[PDB]
C-alpha cells in the first residue's frame, strides 16, 4: 500500500485519480480523489444531511455550522489532513495491514445476468479465408462471450452515467454536526446479508478534544471508522435491534438503561468489551451463527465456483481470495485496544461511548503541517501546544435534566445534567435474558495475521467495472428531539456543589458555607473545601500589604504548601479487600455522607455502597439448567456421560458468574466512574481558583516599586509554581482514582458476590436433586457403585465460587493505564554510559531527553557498577540541559551520584548550576565537599561535608524538599546533614547543570537528578543494592584484582597492618604491637587457578602469596594458626567472599571456616582458623589496601 | 528455537499445544527444541 500524496484540490479531472461522480442517484455531484486502491476522499461535506437543520433537531454537544468546508482552501486543507492521517496509519505494520485489508475487501460480486458463478458461454470469431481445397469455415478463435461479467456493486458512477470507478471507501467531510464521525453503508440489504456494500465515512480531522491529561489522536478515530467499515464491507452487520445494556442512568428517578449496538462495543475497545467477550461466552445471539454460516457459504462459493473460472479477471478473483483468507472471528476480535497498544496512543477507556454525560468537551484546533505529522502529534500526545478552537462558544447545550435546588420555595441554584445520547430502554435486559445452556457451552491480540501487504500490493487495480443496476438504496437522516425533565430538590446534589465551585468573576473569596455561597446576592463567594488555604488567608487577613519581593515569595510558597497539604489529604483504613487510602475531603466536595463528624468516620461505619445513590440494582438472569436425559449403559459410559454433564454445568456456572460481573460493571461501576469524573472536576476547579487567586495577587503587585528584572523573576517563579500546582492536582486525581476503584471492587466483593452465592446455592440444590433422581432411575449398576457415583457427581459451594480480586483488578486496567505506567518516570535525568566497541555513548535514558554536551577528552572506566565518566585531562566540562533544571521557588528535587577524586587540596569546582548569583553548587574544599545553595534574595546555605579524602568512592545524595523546607545530605549510607531551608526562597537558575574537573582527575558515576525528595530508607537501599554486583572490592572502594601488591588490615584494627613474625623456627603474620608502629606491613598478592582472570569475584578459590622467598599461606594442624611456606603446591586454596552490608571488606574461608584474629597473646594476634564463638563475629572481616 | 538443517542459525518455530482429547485442559509443550547445556569458562570456582 502506498498513499498517493501528490494530489490537490487544484488537480485536473483526469478520470483516473481525480473524478467527478454522482452522489447515489440524486441530482448532486461531487469530486473524488483516489488515494489508494479502492480508497477515495471527498473533501466536501456530506450530501445526505442538510447543513441547515432546525434548531429543535440539533443534538446536544454538537457544533452546527453550515459554512465549514465551503472554500477551496479549506477543502485542500481537509484533503491534505486525510492524506497525512492515512500516511500515519500506514507507517505502522498493523495500520498497513488494516489498510490493505480495507483495500482488498471488495463486496462480493453478483453472478451472471442469468445467475451463477460458473463458466460463461463461448463465441467463435474470425473465420479463416477459404483455401484452394478446404472451406476453412471452422478455423476461428473461441473466446468467452461475457468475459468478466460478474456485475460488481462497489463503484462510483460518473456524472454522465457512462464511466464507473471501483471503490470500497469514500471519506467525506462531516455532515450537519461538525464534530461527529460517522460510518454509513451504501445498501442495507447488501450490508446485512453477507454480500458486502460500499462504505462512506464522515470525518472531522481539524477539531480534537482533551481527556484527562492528553489529546485524542484523530488517527485512532479514523482507525475506529475503518474498523466499523470493515463490518459493512464483509456484509456482517447485525440488525439495529441487537443491543446490549451499556450504562445505568443513575441520574434519573426511574430505572432506565442506555444501550449500545454490538458493533460499537466490538469496535470501540476499552474495558466494556472485556465484560462481554468472555470465555465461556455468557452473551450469545443467533447473529454470530448466521454470520459465520453465510461467510462460510460465500467462501465455499468462491472456492468451488469463482476460483476455477478462467474467464474472470485477477483484479477480482485475487482480491476475493485475499478477502476470504481471513476468518470472521478475526474481524470480531479486532477493536481499538489492539491499535492503541501497537501505536502507543492513549484513549478513553471506560464508557467511551457515553462521554457526553460524564463531562463537557473542549475542542482544540489542529493545523496539520504544524502540529500533526507522519509520526503523529508533535512533542508527544501530552506536550503538544494546541490552541483552543473559537467554535467552543457554538457548542449547543441541551440538558437531559435540570436540577433546581429550591430553598422556602425560591430557586437557589439551577444545574444541568446531560445525557449519554444512546437509546434508552425501560425494560430490564438482565431479568428477561436467558443464559443458553446448549449454545456457547465450549471453549472452557493476533487477528491480522492472514493479511499480506506484498500480495495485496501485487494485485492489479480494477480498471473495467461491470455495474450492478441497484447498488444504492437511499439516505434518510436520523432526526431526533431531546427531551429535558426538571427535578426540584431541597437536598443539594453533587452537581450543585460542582457548579457552586465555579465562578465567572475575578474578585471572589473562598467560603466553606455552601448555603452562604449560593445565597450570596453579590455573587462574590465561591465554595471551596480547602480548609488550610482558607485558614491561611484568614490568618493573613488584616495585615501589612505585600509590597516587597520577599513577602510575595513567602506568600506564594505558603499558598502552594497549604494547597498541596489540602488536596493530597488521605487516610489509610483497613477494608475487607486490603488497605484503602480514603480521600478526606471527598465529603465536602460532591456532598456525600456530609452530615456531620468526618467523611472517613461515616465511610468506615457504613460501607462503600453508601457513596452511590442507586443501590440494589441486581436481577437474577433467567436460568435454564436442563436435567440429564434413561437408556441403560455400563459403568464407564455412565461415568463419562456424568463427567460431561458435570463439566457443562460448571461452565454454565461460570457463565452466570460472568453475567453477574457484567451486571456489576454496568449498574455499579458506572456510578463510581461518575463519582471519579465529578471529583476530577472538583480538583480542577479548585486548582483554577488557586491559580486565579495567585494571578490576582501577582497583577495587583505589578503596581509597586519593584524593578523590572525582579518582576520577570516573579513571573518565572509563578509559572513554575503553576506547573507544581498541576503536578499536585494530578497526584490528587490519581489518589482519588485509586480510592474509588478499590471502593468499587470492594462493593462488588461485599454486596453482589453474596447474592450470586445465594442464588447459585438455590440453583445447585435443584441441580443435585435432578442428578440424584436421574442416577436413581437407572438400574444397570450396583448399589455401592451407584452410591460412589452419586457422591462423585455433587455440587458443593466451592464449585461455583469464582471470586478473584486480582482477576478483577487486572480486568479494569486498560492499555491506556499500561501506557501511563510505562511512561511514568520519577527522573529528570538518568545518565547512562555505554562503551560499546570503540564508540562510547553518554546519554539520558530518563525519557525527558536532556541535551548532553561533552568533550572528546572524557573516558569511560568501570568504577562501581557499569561504566563511569573519567575526567583526566584538565579543564573538562559536561553540560546537561533541561527546562526542569531551572528549579524555582517551590519544587523538590534531588541529586545522586558516585564520586571519586584522584587529586590531593585546593577548592575545585565540581558541579555548578549558579546563574550569576542564585543557584546551587557542590565543590571540593579542604579535605571534603561543600554544598552551597543561594537564592535570589541574598540568603545562603553552605554545608561542609567532611571526611571526603582522595582515592575513595563516595555516594553523594542531596535532597531538597520544599513541602517540608528540608535539606537532607547523605554520604554513602549515613545521613550527614539535616537542615531547614525555610529561609531559602526562589532559586531560579540556568537550564544547564555543568560538571567540571578544574585540573583534577575525577570519576563520576550514575549522575542522576530526580523530581522529588528521597528518604533515608530509599537512599540506604540504593547504596547497598548498587554495590551488590558479585565483585570483591578493596578498602579504597575500587575492584580488587589479582597480582597486585596489597596491605592487609583487620576490621577490628583499621590501622594496624599485618607483619611477619618469626618464632620457634616458624614464620607467621600478626598484628603489630603498640610499641612497634613504624614497622612496614607485609605485601600480599592473590593468585588464581587461571592466569587470564584479573578481577576477583564472589566465591573464588585462590592462594595468598607473600612478597623474597615467595611464601604462600598454609594452615598448621597443631595450633590451628596460619604459617608461610616456600612451596606453591603446599599452599591452601581458600575461598574469597564478602558481606553485602560490609562492601569494602572481604572474608577468607577454608572448608566453611572463616579465618579471623585470635585473642591477645603476649603482644601478638595471629590469624587463626576459628571454630569457637568467643571471638567476635566482626573479627573475621578483612580489608586489602592498594599499596 | 530449533537447529536448521542447512543454515548455521537456529530457526524460530511455534510451540505445539494440547488438542488430544479434552477441551477443558490447554497448555503448550516445553520439552521441545534443542537441549541446551551450560559449562564453566575457567574452572576457577570450587568443584563442590
Amino acid at each position: 500500500m502506498n498513499i498517493n500524496d501528490n494530489l490537490s484540490i487544484n488537480s485536473p479531472v483526469d478520470n483516473k485519480n481525480v473524478v467527478v461522480v454522482r452522489a447515489r442517484k440524486t441530482d448532486t455531484v461531487f469530486k473524488a480523489f483516489k488515494v489508494a486502491p479502492n480508497i477515495w476522499v471527498a473533501p466536501e461535506r456530506y450530501y445526505g444531511e442538510s447543513l441547515s437543520i432546525d434548531e429543535e433537531y440539533k443534538v446536544d454537544g454538537g457544533i452546527y455550522d453550515s459554512n465549514f468546508l465551503s472554500q477551496d482552501s479549506e477543502k485542500d486543507k481537509f484533503l491534505q489532513a486525510i492524506i497525512t492521517l492515512l500516511k500515519r496509519i500506514n507507517s505502522t505494520n498493523a495500520g498497513e495491514k488494516l489498510l490493505s485489508l480495507i483495500s482488498t475487501a471488495i463486496p462480493f460480486p453478483y453472478g451472471y445476468i442469468g445467475g451463477g458463478y460458473y463458466a460463461p458461454n463461448m463465441i467463435t470469431f474470425g473465420s479463416a479465408p477459404k483455401s484452394n481445397k478446404k472451406l476453412n469455415s471452422l478455423i476461428s478463435s473461441t473466446i468467452p462471450f461475457p468475459y468478466a461479467g460478474y456485475r460488481e456493486t462497489n463503484y462510483l458512477s460518473s456524472e454522465d452515467n457512462k464511466s464507473f470507478y471501483a471503490s470500497n471507501i469514500v471519506i467525506f467531510g462531516p455532515g450537519a454536526n461538525i464534530v461527529e464521525n460517522n460510518t454509513v453503508f451504501y445498501k442495507k440489504e447488501d450490508a446485512e446479508n453477507g454480500m458486502g456494500t460500499m462504505t462512506e465515512i464522515w470525518f472531522q480531522p481539524f477539531l480534537t478534544y482533551k481527556y484527562d491529561e492528553f489529546y485524542i489522536d484523530p488517527a485512532i478515530e479514523l482507525i475506529k471508522c475503518l474498523i466499523k467499515s470493515l463490518y459493512f464491507l464483509y456484509g456482517i452487520k447485525p440488525s439495529d435491534d441487537l443491543v446490549i445494556p451499556y450504562r445505568l442512568r443513575s441520574e434519573l428517578e426511574n430505572i432506565e438503561y442506555s444501550q449500545l449496538n454490538i458493533v460499537d462495543l466490538l469496535v470501540s475497545g476499552g474495558i466494556d468489551p472485556k465484560f462481554i467477550n468472555t470465555d465461556p461466552y455468557w452473551f450469545t445471539d443467533n447473529y454470530f451463527s448466521n454470520a459465520k454460516k453465510v461467510f462460510e457459504d460465500h467462501r465455499n462459493i468462491y472456492e468451488t465456483q469463482i476460483e476455477g473460472n478462467n474467464a474472470i479477471g485477477n483484479d477480482i478473483k485475487l482480491r476475493l481470495k485475499q478477502k476470504f483468507r481471513i476468518n470472521i472471528n478475526d474481524i470480531w476480535e479486532l477493536n481499538l485496544n489492539y491499535f492503541s497498544k501497537e501505536f502507543s496512543i492513549m484513549m478513553p477507556d471506560r464508557f467511551n461511548n457515553a462521554l457526553k454525560h460524564f463531562y463537557r468537551k473542549q475542542y482544540y484546533k489542529i493545523d496539520y503541517p504544524e502540529n500533526y505529522s507522519i509520526n503523529g502529534f508533535v512533542n508527544g500526545q501530552i506536550n503538544v501546544q494546541l490552541s483552543l478552537s473559537d467554535r467552543n462558544q457554538d457548542i449547543i447545550n441541551k440538558p437531559e435534566e435540570i436540577i433546581n435546588l429550591l430553598n422556602n420555595n425560591v430557586s437557589l441554584m439551577r444545574s444541568n445534567i446531560y445525557g449519554d445520547g444512546l437509546k434508552s430502554t425501560v425494560d430490564d435486559f438482565y431479568s428477561n435474558y436467558k443464559i443458553p445452556y446448549n449454545r456457547a457451552y465450549e471453549y472452557h491480540d493476533s487477528s491480522l495475521d492472514n493479511v499480506n501487504i506484498g500480495v495485496i500490493d501485487n494485485i492489479p487495480e480494477i480498471i473495467d467495472v461491470n455495474p450492478y443496476k441497484e447498488n444504492c438504496d437511499k439516505f434518510s437522516p436520523v432526526q431526533k428531539i431531546t427531551s429535558t425533565r426538571e427535578i426540584n430538590t431541597n437536598i443539594p446534589w453533587p452537581i450543585n456543589y460542582l457548579q457552586a465551585q465555579n465562578t465567572n468573576n475575578e474578585k471572589f473569596s473562598l467560603s466553606s458555607d455552601f448555603v452562604e455561597v449560593v445565597s450570596s446576592k453579590d455573587k462574590s463567594l465561591v465554595y471551596s473545601f480547602l480548609s488550610n488555604v482558607m485558614f491561611y488567608l484568614d490568618s493573613i487577613k488584616d495585615n501589612s500589604p505585600i509590597d516587597t519581593d520577599k513577602k510575595y515569595y513567602l506568600w506564594l510558597r505558603e499558598i502552594f504548601r497549604n494547597y498541596s497539604f489540602d488536596i493530597t489529604a488521605t487516610q489509610e483504613i483497613n477494608t475487607d479487600c486490603g488497605i484503602n487510602k480514603v480521600v478526606t475531603w471527598f465529603g465536602k466536595a460532591l456532598n456525600i455522607l456530609n452530615t456531620s463528624d468526618s467523611f472517613v468516620e461515616e465511610f468506615q461505619n457504613l460501607g462503600p455502597i453508601s457513596l452511590i445513590n442507586k443501590k440494589e440494582n441486581l436481577s437474577m438472569p433467567i436460568i435454564e439448567i436442563y436435567g440429564i436425559p434413561m437408556l441403560g449403559l455400563p459403568l464407564n459410559d455412565l461415568n463419562e456421560k456424568l463427567f460431561n454433564i458435570y463439566l457443562k454445568n460448571i461452565l454454565y456456572f461460570k457463565k452466570v458468574y460472568f453475567n453477574f460481573l457484567d451486571q456489576w460493571w454496568t449498574e455499579y461501576y458506572s456510578q463510581y466512574f461518575d463519582l471519579i469524573c465529578m471529583a476530577k472536576q472538583s480538583i480542577l476547579a479548585q486548582e483554577k481558583l488557586i491559580k486565579q487567586i495567585i494571578q490576582n495577587k501577582l497583577q495587583d503587585l505589578f503596581k509597586a516599586d519593584i524593578s523590572m528584572d525582579k518582576l520577570n523573576l516573579m513571573n518565572l517563579a509563578t509559572e513554575k509554581t503553576f506547573i507544581d500546582l498541576s503536578n499536585e492536582s494530578q497526584i490528587a486525581i490519581n489518589n482519588i482514582n485509586d480510592f474509588l476503584n478499590k471502593s468499587a471492587i470492594c462493593v462488588f466483593d461485599t454486596n453482589i458476590y453474596p447474592k450470586f452465592i445465594s442464588f447459585m446455592e438455590q440453583c445447585i440444590n435443584s441441580v443435585n436433586s435432578n442428578v440424584t433422581a436421574f442416577i436413581q432411575k437407572c438400574t444397570n449398576i450396583t448399589e455401592d457403585e451407584k452410591l460412589q457415583l452419586i457422591k462423585l457427581n455433587t455440587f458443593m459451594n466451592i464449585d461455583f465460587e469464582f471470586f478473584d480480586i486480582q482477576s478483577i483488578k487486572d480486568l479494569i486496567t486498560s492499555e491506556t493505564d499500561l501506557i501511563k505506567e510505562e511512561k511514568e518516570s520519577d527522573y529528570n535525568l538518568f545518565l547512562f554510559t555505554l562503551q560499546e566497541d570503540n564508540n562510547k555513548v553518554i546519554e539520558d535514558i530518563s525519557g525527558k531527553n536532556t541535551l548532553v554536551k561533552y568533550s572528546d577528552s572524557i573516558s569511560l572506566v568501570y568504577g562501581v557498577n557499569g561504566d563511569a565518566l573519567y575526567l583526566k585531562e584538565p579543564d573538562e566540562s559536561v553540560s546537561f540541559s533541561n527546562k526542569a533544571f531551572e528549579n524555582g521557588l517551590t519544587n523538590s528535587f534531588s541529586i545522586c551520584f558516585w564520586l571519586r577524586n584522584l587529586g590531593e587540596i585546593i577548592t575545585s569546582k565540581l558541579i555548578e548550576n549558579k546563574a550569576d548569583n542564585c543557584g546551587w553548587e557542590i565543590y571540593f574544599e579542604n579535605n571534603g565537599l561543600v554544598f552551597s545553595i543561594v537564592d535570589c534574595n541574598g540568603n545562603e546555605e553552605n554545608i561542609y561535608l567532611s571526611d571526603v579524602i582522595s582515592k575513595n568512592w563516595y555516594y553523594i545524595s542531596i535532597s531538597i524538599d520544599r513541602l517540608r523546607n528540608q535539606l537532607l545530605i547523605f554520604i554513602n549510607d549515613k545521613l550527614i546533614a539535616n537542615q531547614s531551608i525555610e529561609q531559602i526562597l526562589n532559586i531560579y537558575s540556568s537550564n544547564t547543570i555543568s560538571l567540571v574537573n578544574e585540573n583534577n582527575p575525577i570519576y563520576i558515576e550514575g549522575l542522576s537528578i530526580l523530581n522529588r525528595s528521597i528518604t533515608s530508607e530509599e537512599v540506604v537501599n540504593n547504596y547497598f543494592s548498587y554495590l551488590n554486583n558479585s565483585y570483591i572490592r578493596d578498602i579504597s572502594g575500587e575492584r580488587l584484582e589479582y597480582n597486585k601488591t596489597y596491605e592487609l588490615y583487620n576490621y577490628v584494627f583499621p590501622e594496624n597492618s599485618l607483619y611477619e613474625v618469626t618464632e620457634n623456627n616458624n614464620i607467621y603474620l600478626s598484628i603489630k604491637d603498640t610499641n612497634n608502629l613504624n614497622i612496614q606491613g607485609a605485601k600480599f598478592k592473590l593468585i588464581n587457578i587461571d592466569a587470564n582472570k584479573q578481577y576477583v569475584q564472589k566465591w573464588d578459590e585462590g592462594v595468598v602469596c607473600l612478597l623474597d622467598e615467595e611464601k604462600y599461606v598454609d594452615i598448621s594442624s597443631e595450633n590451628n594458626r596460619i604459617q608461610l611456606v616456600n612451596s606453591k603446591d603446599t599452599a591452601k586454596r581458600i575461598i574469597f567472599n564478602n558481606d553485602i552490608f560490609m562492601p569494602n571488606c572481604l572474608t577468607f574461608a577454608y572448608n566453611n571456616k572463616y579465618l579471623s584474629l585470635s585473642l591477645r597473646d603476649r603482644n601478638y594476634n595471629w590469624m587463626i582458623c576459628n571454630n569457637n564463638d568467643n571471638i567476635p563475629k566482626a573479627a573475621h572481616l578483612w580489608a586489602l589496601k592498594g599499596i | 528455537i530449533k537447529l536448521k538443517k542447512d543454515s548455521p542459525v537456529g530457526e524460530i518455530l511455534t510451540r505445539s499445544k494440547y488438542n488430544q482429547n479434552s477441551k477443558y485442559i490447554n497448555y503448550r509443550d516445553l520439552y521441545i527444541g534443542e537441549k541446551f547445556i551450560i559449562r564453566r569458562k575457567s574452572n576457577s570456582q570450587s568443584i563442590n
